[PDB]
């Protein structure tokens, strides 16, 4: 871009849009539950032991 | 004894997903069905229903 410095001019706008910006956010992630046996082991009384 | 004919006969087994054709003398029991029950499948142990 090219930009001019001037030390006695201004730039000023003389009208303006509305512009509608998205914006997404993560708040919450799968809850997930696991367990010891059936994992681990699954139905053998040996592997509980 | 070091010096004595000592016969040898070596046993391999195959333990793979194909029809068994040498089984130990165990005897077969009924089916049962919707239970949680230990079972014995060609030698597959498992705890299942």
């Amino acid at each position: 871009s090219s930009i001019a410095y001037s030390n006695n001019t201004i730039a000023i706008p003389t009208n303006f849009s509305i512009s509608i910006t998205t914006e997404v956010m993560p708040v919450s992630m799968a809850k997930t539950s696991v367990d010891c046996n059936m994992y681990i082991c699954g139905d053998s009384t040996e592997c509980a032991n | 004894v070091g010096h004595q004919p000592y016969r040898v006969v070596v046993l391999s087994f195959e333990l793979l997903n194909a029809p068994a054709t040498v089984c130990g003398p165990k005897l077969s029991t009924d089916l049962i069905k919707n239970q949680c029950v230990n079972f014995n499948f060609n030698g597959l142990t498992g705890t299942g229903v």
